C-alpha cells in the first residue's frame, strides 16, 4: 500500500478516519497482512519476542536504578520494620508548597512509597548496599542491548531461521525443560547457597570473594563422598537474628518446614533445597524426546497410540499433533491458560507461605501484590479462551480431526453449554437467595433466623494438614495417624507449629461467612466460562448463522433480519466475558481484603458476623474503610493520600464514560457528525482549513472495544486507590 | 467494495432486487428454477451493506449473501 | 565420509577441505544449521587473534619491563584493570569500537573471512598455495592461543601462581 | 499574527499561576510565546500534509 | 571508513530525514559548527564573570514564592541566581534562532534544505564542494571553507575540554581558565 | 550535577518528546507514498 | 463519451474482501482531497469557481451540471449494446421484408421513440414492424 496501513490495501484505500484507527489495531495480526508467507510470519514473530524481552529487562533495570539513586534501601536494611520503602522521587511543576511538604514527610524530598515488595525480595536474595543495586541495573541495560542486536541479526538474510527449525518440537521442549527451567534452578540454588544464606548470617560474599569463601565449612567433600547429610546439620537456631551471626547455623540444605521465627518467612535453606530438587526433576524430564541422537520419544506416535479400547473417546488423540504444530493460536491459548493458573497460584501461595522477610508485616504491599496477580490471571485466562476460538474459526481442519477427541467436543456442544448453564443458574439462585434471606431477617431484627452453613469440607482439609481448632481428629491432626508418625521426625514439627499459630496466614480460620463467598466465586467462574466456551464452540456456526466461519472471528453483525443478529460474532463473547471476569475477580479481591483488614485490625469478628448479609459488605467494608481515602484532600487541607484520592475519582469518570460507548450506538453519532461537517464547510475563515481524511463515526466493533477499555481502566484504577489508601491510611 | 454472491438455491422471487436501496441487483434469465430467472449483482460498487436484500430472501438459508469488505465513499454512504 | 581427525565418526558435509584448518572436526554438528561458515570463521580468527595478544601480554606484564609510572606497575594481570583506571581503559575501548564499526560490512559481508586489509606487504607476490599455507599457520596459532588462554587464566585463579612458576 | 498575539497575553497574565507575583506579566509573556510556538508547529505540519 | 559509504547507508536507512539535510550531512556540520564557535564565546564569558565576580548576587536561590515550583530542584530547594542568569542569556540567543528557523529571509541560509526556498540551489552547490579531510587553504578569509574549518575546530575543542576536565578531575570552567593561563580567575 | 537532571529531563520527556512524536505520526499517516 | 472514464480511476482492487470496480467504477477519477478557500482574486481547487467578492462561499457556486441535450447522448451510448441485442433478435425472427439492422432500428425507433423501443419484446416489435 501507499498509505498508513502498508499491510492492508483495503484500509489504505479508505477515504475516512477509519484508515488510521484500524491500521493501529490490526498492526500485530501479522497472519492477516497482505502477502504474508508462513516463513516470514515465524521469523518476524521471533524477532518481536526479542524486543519484548528487552523491554522487560529495561523495566527491571529502571526499578533498581531509581531505588538506588533516589531510595532508602540501606536505611530500610538497617531498620526494616520502622522505615517506609521509597520508589522514586517526584518533580511535578504543578505542585503547591503544601504538597511538597506532605509528600516529603519522613524524608527531605517529595517521594513515592513503593508497594511492590522489591525491598523485601532484594533483602532476602542478598542485596545490602545501593552500589550493588546499581551494578545490577547496568548489567541489565547491557543485556537489553544484546537482545535488540539479536532481533536484528535473525532478521538478516543469512541468519533467518528456517520454518523447519521453528517446528522442531522435541529439541525445543528438551532444551527448554532441561536448560531453561532445570539448569536455571540449579544456578539459583547456587546463588542462594553462595550469596543469600551467607548474608542472612552476617557474612558478605560478593564478586570480590566468592571464589575464596567456601559456602560450607566441610567443602564439596561431603557431596562427592555421598555423605550429603552433613549439609543439613546445624540449622539456624530459633533465636537467630536475621542479617546477623547471633544464633546462626552452618546448614545449607534442609527440610525444616515452617517459618523463620524472627522474619516470619520461609527458611532460606529450605528454599535452596527446594530448587535443587526441582532442578533434578526437570533436567531428567528434559531427556524424553528424540533429538538427533537416536534415543527418545516421538510425540506424534505417543498421541496417536492413545485411544481408549472401549471407544468411549472415539478415535482418541490422532490428528492433534498436526493441528497443534500448524496452529499458533492453539499454542498461545494453551500457554496463556497454564500461565493464568500459575499466576493465581502465585497469589494464593505467596500470602500463606510468605517467601520474603518482613513482607507479612507490610500490609499494604501484601494487599497490592495479591490483587495485582489475580487481575493479571483473569486477563490471561480470558485470552486463552479467546485464542482458542480464533483457532476454531481460522486453523481448525474438520477432516484431519475426524472423530478426534477435539471434534467430538464440538459434537456434544449443546450438552456442555446447557449443563454449564444449569450450574450457573443453580449457583446463582441459591447464593443470592440465601444472602437476601439473611439480609431480610437481620433487617427485621431477627438475626437468629439466618441460614448459615458451616464450611465443613474445607475445615476438614485444614484439619487433615494439622489444624486443631475444628476438633476433627483426622490425619495430621491425629497423633495416632500413620501419616503423623511418618513426618513427625522430618518436617511436621515446624509445620504443625505454623499451621496452629493464629498469627499466620497459613490456612486461615474459616466460618459460615466464607461458605457463601466461595459459592459466589464459583458462580463467577462458571458464568464467565459459559460465555467463553459458548463463543468458542459456536464460532464456526450456529442455527442463526450457519455460515459464521466465512465471516471471521470479529464482524459487526449479520443484519436486522432473521430476528436481529447483534453481538453474534465470537469476538463479542470475549467482549461480554470481560465484564464477568472483572466482576468475579472483584469479588475474590474484596473477600481477601476485608478478611485480612479485620484480622489486621484485631477484630476478626466483624467479618465473621457481617459477611453473612450484603449490607455488611457495603457498610462495614466499603463505607467504613473509605474514610481515609475520601479525606485525602478536604476544605481544610491535604495529605500524602491526595494522589490516591484524586485517582479514585478519576477512575469513576473513566468507568462512566465507557457507558456512553456501550449504550449509545453508531447511527445517532453519524448523523450528528454530518451536521458538524456542514458547519465547518460553511463557516468563513475556518473554511480555509480542511481535512484530508473524511470525518466519520466510530465503527460498531470499535465502539465496543473503546467502551470495554474505558470500563476496565476505570475499574482497576478505582480499586487500586481504595486498596492502597484504605490499608495505608489505617495501618500505616 | 462489498461482495454480494447469489447461490443456486434462488427461486427468482425478485424480492431482493426490489429491496435494494441502490440498484445493485438485477434479474437475469436462468433455467435452474421454475421461474426461469436468477438474481445477479452487476453493480456491487454501489452496495452500502444494508443487508435489506438478505432480509427479503425466502430461502431456508439466504440465497443472496452480502459479505462486508473494503469501504469507499459510496459504501460508507457519505454525502459529504 | 569418515573424519580425518576423528577416525570413527562421519564428517559433516560443509567441512570439505576447502577452508584452511579443515581437519574434519565438527563432532557436535554445529555446521549444518549455518548457511555458511564465513561468519564463524571471522569469529574464530578474531577470538584467536585477541587471545594471542592476551597470552603474550600476560606473560610480559608478569615478567617484563612495565611502562614508566605508578599505576602501571602491578604485575597481577587482573588487578591491572582497576589500577590503571577508567580513563585509560575507556580510550582503548573507544578505539576498538571505531575499528569494529568501520569494518562492520566486512564482518557481515561475503569477502575473505578475516581480511580487513592489514596484510602489510606480506601475502603478496605469492601463489595461491603459498597464501593458503600462511592462512593455515594463522588458524593453527589462533587455536593454540585460545586453548592456552583458558589454561593460563584457570591456572592463575586456581593455583594462584605465576605462569612461568613451575613448582611441584 | 499581530492581531492574535495582543489579546493572548491577557488571559495568562491575569489568571495564571504567578498572577500575583511581581514577575507575573513577564511570566505571562513567556507563556504566550509558548502557545504561539505550539500553534506555529501546527501550521507547519498542516502545510506539509 | 570511506565516510561516503557510511553516509549513504544512513540515508538509505533513514531516507525521510536525510531529504531535509538531517543527519550526517554538510548542512549539519556547518550549523552545529557555527553554534559551537559561538558557544566558546559564551563559555569564556561565563568563566570571566565567575572569576571577576560580575554575576549579581550569585550563590543565592530564587524565591519559591516570587517564582514557582518550576524553580525547584528538589523539594523546596531552588535554583541559584547564577545558573538562572546563564540560562536567560542562552534563552535570548535561542529566541533569535527560533525566529530564523520559522521565518527565514529570501537570502538566508535556512536550517533545512527546502526545495521551495530561493537559496536552495546555492546551498546545494556550496555543500557539494565543501567536503574534505584537510582544511583547504587558499580560500582563507570569509569563505564557506573557512567557516567549516573553524567550526570543526571548535567542535573538537568542546570534546577535548570535557575529556581533559574529567581526566584532571576539574570543572570545565577551570580547564578553560587554565588553557588561557589563569587570566579569568 | 546529577541532581539537576530531574528538572532538565522531565520537561523534555513530557512535553518536547510527545509533541515531536505526534507530529511525525501525523506526517506519516497523511503522506501518500 | 468515454464509457470507461469512471473505470479509469486510481482504485486498485485488493486480494480478497473487495467487490471490485463493478460496472461503473468504484471511485471518481478525481481526488476529493483539494484545498480550502482562497483570498479574493485567487483560485484553489484547480478548475474552481471564482468566489467573486465572496470567496468564503465559493464552494457553493456550481460548475458541474447536466445538459439535457448531452443527457440524450449519454443515454444512447450507454444503452447501445442493449439496443443491438434487441434489434438482432428481431432480425433473427424473419422480419417482414427486412432491410438492414440499422435501417430497421431507425424505422422501429422513429415510431415508439427510443426508450419504448428498449422496453419492447421482439414479438411486440415484429407486430409493430409488420408494416
Ligand atoms: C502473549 C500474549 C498474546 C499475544 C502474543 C497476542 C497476540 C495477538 N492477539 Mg491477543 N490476547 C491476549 C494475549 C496475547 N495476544 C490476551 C491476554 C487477551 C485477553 C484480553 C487477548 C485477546 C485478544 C483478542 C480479543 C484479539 C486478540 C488478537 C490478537 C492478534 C492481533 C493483536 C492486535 O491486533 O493488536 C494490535 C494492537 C493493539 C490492539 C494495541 C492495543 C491497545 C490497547 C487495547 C489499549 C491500551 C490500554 C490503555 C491505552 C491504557 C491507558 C490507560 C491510562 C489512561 C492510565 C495477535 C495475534 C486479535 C485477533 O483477531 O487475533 C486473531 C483479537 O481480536 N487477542
Ligand atoms: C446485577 C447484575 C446482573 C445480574 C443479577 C445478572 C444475572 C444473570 N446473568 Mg448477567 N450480565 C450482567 C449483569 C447481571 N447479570 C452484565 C452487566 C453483563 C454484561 C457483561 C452480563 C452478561 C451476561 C452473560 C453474557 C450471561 C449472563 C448470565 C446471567 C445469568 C447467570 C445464571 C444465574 O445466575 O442464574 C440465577 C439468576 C439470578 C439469581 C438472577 C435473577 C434473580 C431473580 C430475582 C429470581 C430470583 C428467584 C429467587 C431465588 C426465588 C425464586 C422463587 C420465587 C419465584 C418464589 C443470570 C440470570 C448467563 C446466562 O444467560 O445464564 C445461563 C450468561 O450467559 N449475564
Ligand atoms: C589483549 C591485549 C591486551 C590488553 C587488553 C592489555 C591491557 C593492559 N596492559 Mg598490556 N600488553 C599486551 C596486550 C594487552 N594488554 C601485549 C601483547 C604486551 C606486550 C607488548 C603488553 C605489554 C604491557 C606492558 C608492558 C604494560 C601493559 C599494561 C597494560 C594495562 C594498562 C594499559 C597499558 O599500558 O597497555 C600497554 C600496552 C602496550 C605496551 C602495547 C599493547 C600492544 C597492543 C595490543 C598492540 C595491538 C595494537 C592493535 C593491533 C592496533 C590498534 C587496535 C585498535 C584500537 C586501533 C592494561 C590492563 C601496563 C600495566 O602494567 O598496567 C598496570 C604496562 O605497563 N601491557
Ligand atoms: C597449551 C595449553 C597448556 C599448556 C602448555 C599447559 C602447561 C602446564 N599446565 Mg596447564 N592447563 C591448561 C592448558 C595448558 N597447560 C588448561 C586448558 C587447563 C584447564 C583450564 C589447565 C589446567 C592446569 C592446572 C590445574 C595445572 C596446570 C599445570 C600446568 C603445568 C604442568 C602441567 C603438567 O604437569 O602436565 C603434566 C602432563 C602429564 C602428567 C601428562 C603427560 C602429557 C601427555 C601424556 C602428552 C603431552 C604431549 C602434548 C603434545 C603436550 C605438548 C603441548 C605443549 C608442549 C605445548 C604446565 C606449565 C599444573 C601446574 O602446576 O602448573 C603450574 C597445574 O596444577 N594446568
Ligand atoms: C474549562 C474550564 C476551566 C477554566 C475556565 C479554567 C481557568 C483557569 N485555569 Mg484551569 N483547569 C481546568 C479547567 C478550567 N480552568 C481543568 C479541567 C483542569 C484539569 C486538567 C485544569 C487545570 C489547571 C492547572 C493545572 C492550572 C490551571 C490554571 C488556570 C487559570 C489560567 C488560565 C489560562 O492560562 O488560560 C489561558 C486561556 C487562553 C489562552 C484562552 C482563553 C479562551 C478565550 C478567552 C476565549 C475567547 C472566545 C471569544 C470571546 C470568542 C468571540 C470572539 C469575537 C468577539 C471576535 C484559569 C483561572 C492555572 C492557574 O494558575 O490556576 C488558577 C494552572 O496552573 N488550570
Ligand atoms: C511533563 C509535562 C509537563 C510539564 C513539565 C508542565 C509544566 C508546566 N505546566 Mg503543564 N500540563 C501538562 C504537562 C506538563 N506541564 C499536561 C499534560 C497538561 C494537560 C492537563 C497541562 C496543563 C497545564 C495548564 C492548564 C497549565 C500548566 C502550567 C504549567 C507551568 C506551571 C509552572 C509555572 O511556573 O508556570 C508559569 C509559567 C512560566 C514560568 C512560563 C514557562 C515557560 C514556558 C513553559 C515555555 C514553553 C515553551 C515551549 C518550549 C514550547 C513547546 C514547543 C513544542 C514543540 C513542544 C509549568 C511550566 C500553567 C502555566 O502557566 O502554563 C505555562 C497552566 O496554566 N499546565
Ligand atoms: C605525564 C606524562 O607525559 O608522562 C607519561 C609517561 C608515560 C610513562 C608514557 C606514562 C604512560 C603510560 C601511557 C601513556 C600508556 C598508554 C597506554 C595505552 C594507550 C595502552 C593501550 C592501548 C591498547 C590497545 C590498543 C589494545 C588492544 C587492541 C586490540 C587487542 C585489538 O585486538 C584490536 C583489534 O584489531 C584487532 C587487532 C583485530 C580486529 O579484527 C579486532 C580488533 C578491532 C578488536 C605515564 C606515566 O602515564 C605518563
Ligand atoms: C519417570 C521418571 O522420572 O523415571 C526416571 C527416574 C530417574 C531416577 C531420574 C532415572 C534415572 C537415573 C538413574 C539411574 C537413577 C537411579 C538412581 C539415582 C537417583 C542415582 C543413580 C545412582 C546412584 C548411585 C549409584 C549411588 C551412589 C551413592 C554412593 C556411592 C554412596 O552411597 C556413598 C556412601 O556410601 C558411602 C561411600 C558411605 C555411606 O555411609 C554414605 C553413602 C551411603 C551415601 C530413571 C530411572 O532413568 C528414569
Ligand atoms: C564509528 C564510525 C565513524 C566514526 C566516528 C566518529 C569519530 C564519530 C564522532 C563524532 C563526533 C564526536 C562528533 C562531535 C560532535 C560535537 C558536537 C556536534 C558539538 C556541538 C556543540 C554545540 C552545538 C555547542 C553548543 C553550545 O553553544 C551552545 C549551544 C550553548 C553554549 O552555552 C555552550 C556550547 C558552546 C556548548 C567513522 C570511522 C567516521 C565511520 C564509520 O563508518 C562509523
Ligand atoms: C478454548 C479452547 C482452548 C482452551 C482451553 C482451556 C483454556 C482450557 C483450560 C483448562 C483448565 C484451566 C484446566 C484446569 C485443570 C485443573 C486441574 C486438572 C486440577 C487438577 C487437580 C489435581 C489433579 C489434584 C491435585 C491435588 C494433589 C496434587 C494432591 C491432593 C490434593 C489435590 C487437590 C491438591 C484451546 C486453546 C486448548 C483450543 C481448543 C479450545
Ligand atoms: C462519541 C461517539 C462517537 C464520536 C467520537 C469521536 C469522533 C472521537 C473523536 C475524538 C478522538 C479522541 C479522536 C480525536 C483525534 C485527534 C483529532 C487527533 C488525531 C491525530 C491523528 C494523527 C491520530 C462515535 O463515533 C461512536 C460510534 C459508535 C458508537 C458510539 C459512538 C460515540 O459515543
Ligand atoms: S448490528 Fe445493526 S444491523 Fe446488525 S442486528 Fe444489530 S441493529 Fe441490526
Ligand atoms: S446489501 Fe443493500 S445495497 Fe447491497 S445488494 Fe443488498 S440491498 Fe442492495
Ligand atoms: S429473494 Fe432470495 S430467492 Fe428471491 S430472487 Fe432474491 S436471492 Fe432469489
Amino acid at each position: 500500500a501507499t498509505k498508513f496501513p502498508k499491510f492492508s490495501q483495503a484500509l489504505a484505500q479508505d477515504p475516512a478516519t477509519r484508515r488510521i484507527w484500524y491500521g493501529i489495531a490490526t498492526a500485530h495480526d501479522l497472519e492477516a497482512h497482505d502477502g504474508m508467507t508462513e516463513e516470514n510470519l515465524y521469523q518476524k514473530i521471533f524477532a518481536s519476542h526479542f524486543g519484548h524481552l528487552a523491554i522487560i529487562f529495561l523495566w527491571t533495570s529502571g526499578n533498581l536504578f531509581h531505588v538506588a539513586w533516589q531510595g532508602n534501601f540501606e536505611k530500610w536494611v538497617s531498620n526494616p520494620l520502622k522505615t517506609r520503602p521509597i520508589a522514586h522521587s517526584i518533580w511535578d511543576p504543578h505542585f503547591g508548597e503544601s504538597a511538597l511538604k506532605a509528600f516529603s514527610k519522613g524524608n527531605t524530598y517529595p517521594v513515592n512509597i513503593t508497594f511492590s515488595g522489591l525491598y523485601q525480595w532484594w533483602y532476602t536474595i542478598g542485596f545490602r548496599t545501593n552500589q550493588e543495586l546499581y551494578k545490577g541495573s547496568i548489567g541489565l541495560l547491557l543485556l537489553a542491548s544484546v537482545l535488540l542486536i539479536a532481533g536484528w541479526l535473525h532478521l538478516q538474510p543469512k541468519f533467518r531461521p528456517s520454518l523447519s527449525w521453528f517446528k522442531n518440537n522435541e529439541s525445543r521442549l528438551n532444551h527448554h525443560l532441561s536448560g531453561l527451567l532445570g539448569f536455571s534452578s540449579l544456578a539459583w540454588t547456587g546463588h542462594l547457597v553462595h550469596v543469600a544464606i551467607p548474608a542472612s548470617r552476617g557474612v558478605h560474599v560478593g564478586w570480590d570473594n566468592f571464589l575464596t569463601t567456601p559456602p560450607h565449612p566441610a567443602g564439596l567433600t561431603p557431596f562427592f563422598t555421598g555423605n550429603w547429610t552433613v549439609y543439613a546439620e546445624n540449622p539456624d537456631s530459633a533465636t537467630h537474628v536475621f542479617n546477623t551471626s547471633e544464633g546462626s547455623g552452618t546448614a545449607i540444605l534442609t527440610f525444616l518446614g515452617g517459618f523463620h521465627p524472627q522474619t516470619q518467612s520461609l527458611w532460606l535453606s529450605d528454599m535452596a533445597h527446594h530448587h535443587l530438587a526441582i532442578a533434578v526433576v526437570f533436567i531428567v524430564a528434559g531427556h524424553m524426546y528424540r533429538t538427533n541422537f537416536g534415543i527418545g520419544h516421538n510425540m506424534k506416535e505417543i498421541l496417536d497410540a492413545h485411544r481408549p479400547p472401549g471407544g468411549r473417546l472415539g478415535a482418541g488423540h490422532v490428528g492433534l499433533f498436526e493441528t497443534i504444530t500448524n496452529s499458533l493460536h492453539m499454542q498461545l491459548g494453551l500457554a496463556l491458560a497454564c500461565l493464568g493458573v500459575a499466576t493465581s497460584l502465585t497469589a494464593q501461595h505467596m500470602y500463606a507461605l510468605t517467601p520474603y522477610a518482613y513482607l507479612s508485616k507490610d500490609f499494604t504491599t501484601e494487599a497490592a501484590l495479591y490483587t495485582h496477580h489475580q487481575y493479571i490471571a483473569g486477563f490471561l485466562m480470558v485470552g486463552a479462551f479467546a485464542h482458542g476460538a480464533i483457532f476454531f474459526v481460522r486453523d481448525y481442519d474438520p477432516e484431519l480431526n475426524k472423530n478426534n477427541v477435539l471434534a467430538r467436543m464440538l459434537e456434544h456442544k449443546e450438552a456442555i453449554i446447557s449443563h454449564l448453564s444449569w450450574a450457573s443458574l443453580f449457583l446463582g439462585f441459591h447464593t443470592l437467595g440465601l444472602y437476601i434471606h439473611n439480609d431480610t431477617v437481620v433487617a427485621f431484627g431477627q438475626p437468629e433466623k439466618q441460614i448459615l452453613f458451616e464450611p465443613l469440607f474445607a475445615e476438614y482439609i485444614q484439619a487433615a494438614s494439622g489444624k486443631a481448632v475444628y476438633q476433627f481428629n483426622v490425619l495430621l491432626a491425629s497423633s495416632t495417624s500413620p501419616a503423623t508418625a511418618a513426618g513427625n521426625q522430618v518436617w511436621l514439627p515446624g509445620w504443625l507449629e505454623a499451621i496452629n499459630n493464629p498469627k499466620t496466614d497459613l490456612f486461615l480460620k474459616i466460618g459460615p461467612g466464607d461458605f457463601l463467598v466461595h459459592h459466589a466465586i464459583a458462580l463467577g467462574l462458571h458464568v464467565t466460562a459459559l460465555i467463553l466456551v459458548k463463543g468458542a464452540l459456536d464460532a464456526r456456526g450456529s442455527k442463526l448463522m450457519p455460515d459464521k466461519k466465512d465471516f471471521g472471528y470479529s464482524f459487526p453483525c449479520d443484519g436486522p433480519g432473521r430476528g436481529g443478529t447483534c453481538d453474534i460474532s465470537a469476538w463479542d463473547a470475549f467482549y461480554l466475558a470481560m465484564f464477568w471476569m472483572l466482576n468475579t475477580i472483584g469479588w475474590v479481591t474484596f473477600y481477601w481484603h476485608w478478611k485480612h483488614m479485620t484480622i489486621w485490625g484485631g477484630n476478626p469478628g466483624q467479618f465473621d458476623e457481617s459477611s453473612n448479609y450484603i449490607m455488611g459488605w457495603l457498610r462495614d467494608y466499603l463505607w467504613l474503610n473509605s474514610s481515609p481515602l475520601i479525606n485525602g484532600y478536604n476544605p481544610f487541607g491535604m495529605n500524602n493520600l491526595s494522589v490516591w484520592s484524586w485517582m479514585f475519582l478519576f477512575g469513576h469518570l473513566i468507568w462512566a464514560t465507557g457507558f456512553m460507548f456501550l449504550i449509545s450506538w453508531r447511527g445517532y453519532w453519524q448523523e450528528l457528525i454530518e451536521t458538524l461537517v456542514w458547519a465547518h464547510e460553511r463557516t468563513p475563515l475556518a473554511n480555509l482549513i480542511r481535512w484530508r481524511d473524511k470525518p466519520v463515526a466510530l465503527s460498531i466493533v470499535q465502539a465496543r472495544l473503546v467502551g470495554l477499555v474505558h470500563f476496565s481502566v476505570g475499574y482497576i484504577l478505582t480499586y487500586a486507590a481504595f486498596v492502597i489508601a484504605s490499608t495505608s491510611g489505617k495501618f500505616a | 467494495s462489498h461482495t454480494v454472491k447469489i447461490y443456486d438455491t434462488c427461486i427468482g422471487c425478485t424480492q431482493c432486487v426490489r429491496a435494494c436501496p441502490t440498484d445493485v441487483l438485477e434479474m437475469v434469465p436462468w433455467d435452474g428454477c421454475k421461474s426461469g430467472q436468477i438474481a445477479s449483482s452487476p453493480r456491487v460498487e454501489d452496495c452500502v451493506g444494508c443487508k435489506r436484500c438478505e432480509t427479503a430472501c425466502p430461502t431456508d438459508f439466504l440465497s443472496v449473501r452480502v459479505y462486508l469488505g473494503a469501504e469507499t465513499t459510496r459504501s460508507l454512504g457519505l454525502a459529504y | 565420509e569418515m573424519s580425518k581427525s576423528i577416525p570413527f565418526l562421519t564428517v559433516p558435509e560443509k567441512l570439505d577441505g576447502s577452508m584452511a584448518g579443515d581437519v574434519g572436526f565438527d563432532p557436535m554438528g554445529l555446521s549444518d544449521i549455518q548457511t555458511d561458515l564465513n561468519y564463524a570463521r571471522w569469529a574464530e580468527l578474531k577470538h584467536g587473534r585477541i587471545c594471542m595478544l592476551a597470552v603474550v601480554g600476560m606473560v610480559w606484564q608478569e615478567y617484563g619491563p612495565h611502562l614508566p609510572g605508578d599505576a602501571y606497575a602491578t604485575k597481577d594481570p587482573w588487578e591491572a584493570i582497576s589500577s590503571v583506571g577508567f580513563a585509560s581503559n575507556f580510550q582503548t575501548l573507544l578505539a576498538i569500537g571505531v575499528v569494529e564499526l568501520a569494518n562492520w560490512n566486512k564482518y557481515y559481508g561475503d569477502g575473505t573471512p578475516g581480511d580487513i586489509g592489514w596484510t602489510g606487504g606480506q601475502l603478496s607476490k605469492m601463489n595461491d598455495a603459498q597464501i593458503k599455507t600462511r592462512m593455515e599457520s594463522e588458524i593453527v596459532h589462533c587455536r593454540l592461543a585460545m586453548i592456552a588462554f583458558i589454561g593460563a587464566t584457570h591456572q592463575t585463579f586456581l593455583l594462584h601462581k605465576g605462569l612461568l612458576d613451575f613448582s611441584y | 499574527g499581530l492581531a492574535h498575539g495582543y489579546f493572548l497575553i491577557g488571559p495568562f497574565a491575569q489568571l495564571g499561576p504567578l498572577r500575583n507575583s511581581d514577575i507575573g506579566l513577564l511570566a505571562g509573556f513567556l507563556s504566550t510565546i509558548g502557545l504561539i510556538l505550539i500553534l506555529t508547529l501546527g501550521l507547519t505540519i498542516y502545510g506539509a500534509a | 571508513s570511506v565516510f561516503d559509504d557510511a553516509v549513504k547507508d544512513w540515508a538509505e536507512e533513514y531516507p525521510q530525514f536525510a531529504a531535509w539535510g538531517w543527519g550526517p550531512s554538510v548542512q549539519a556540520e556547518i550549523w552545529n559548527g557555527r553554534h559551537a564557535m559561538f558557544g566558546w564565546v559564551v563559555m569564556c564569558a561565563c568563566a570571566y564573570a565567575k572569576g571577576h565576580g560580575l554575576i549579581p548576587d550569585a550563590d543565592q536561590t530564587l524565591d519559591l514564592k516570587e517564582w514557582g515550583t518550576l524553580a525547584t530542584i528538589s523539594g523546596k530547594n531552588t535554583i541559584t541566581n547564577e545558573r538562572a542568569i546563564i540560562l536567560i542569556a542562552n534563552v535570548h540567543a535561542l529566541m533569535v534562532g527560533l525566529a530564523a528557523t520559522i521565518s527565514p529571509n529570501s537570502f538566508a541560509d535556512t536550517l533545512l534544505l527546502d526545495p521551495n526556498h530561493p537559496m536552495y540551489e546555492w546551498q546545494m552547490e556550496r555543500n557539494s564542494k565543501l567536503g574534505g579531510v584537510m582544511p583547504n587553504l587558499g580560500k582563507m578569509g570569509v569563505t564557506p571553507e573557512a567557516e567549516l574549518a573553524n567550526g570543526r575546530m571548535a567542535m573538537m575543542g568542546i570534546i577535548t575540554c570535557i575529556a581533559y576536565s574529567g581526566i584532571q578531575g576539574q570543572s570545565m570552567i577551570d580547564t578553560i581558565n587554565e588553557w588561557v593561563g589563569g587570566a579569568y580567575f | 550535577a546529577a541532581s539537576f537532571l530531574p528538572s532538565i529531563l522531565v520537561p523534555l520527556v513530557g512535553l518536547i518528546f510527545p509533541a515531536f512524536s505526534m507530529a511525525l505520526f501525523f506526517l506519516y499517516v497523511q503522506t501518500d507514498d | 463519451v468515454d464509457l470507461d472514464y469512471g473505470m479509469k480511476n486510481s482504485y486498485v482492487p485488493a486480494t480478497g474482501g473487495d467487490g471490485g470496480q463493478g460496472q461503473f467504477g468504484a471511485q471518481s477519477p478525481n481526488d476529493w482531497r483539494v484545498a480550502g478557500t482562497s483570498p479574493v482574486g485567487e483560485t484553489s481547487y484547480a478548475g474552481a469557481a471564482d468566489g467573486g467578492e465572496e470567496p468564503w462561499f465559493a464552494e457553493a457556486i456550481s460548475t458541474v451540471s447536466l445538459d439535457l441535450q448531452k443527457a440524450d447522448e449519454t443515454l444512447k451510448a450507454f444503452t447501445k449494446d442493449a439496443a443491438a441485442f434487441k434489434i438482432e433478435e428481431f432480425a433473427a425472427e424473419k422480419p417482414y421484408g427486412f432491410t438492414s439492422s440499422d435501417a430497421a432500428m431507425e424505422e422501429l425507433v422513429g415510431k415508439l421513440g427510443y426508450s419504448k423501443f428498449l422496453e419492447m419484446s421482439t414479438k411486440q416489435l415484429m407486430k409493430t414492424w409488420g408494416t
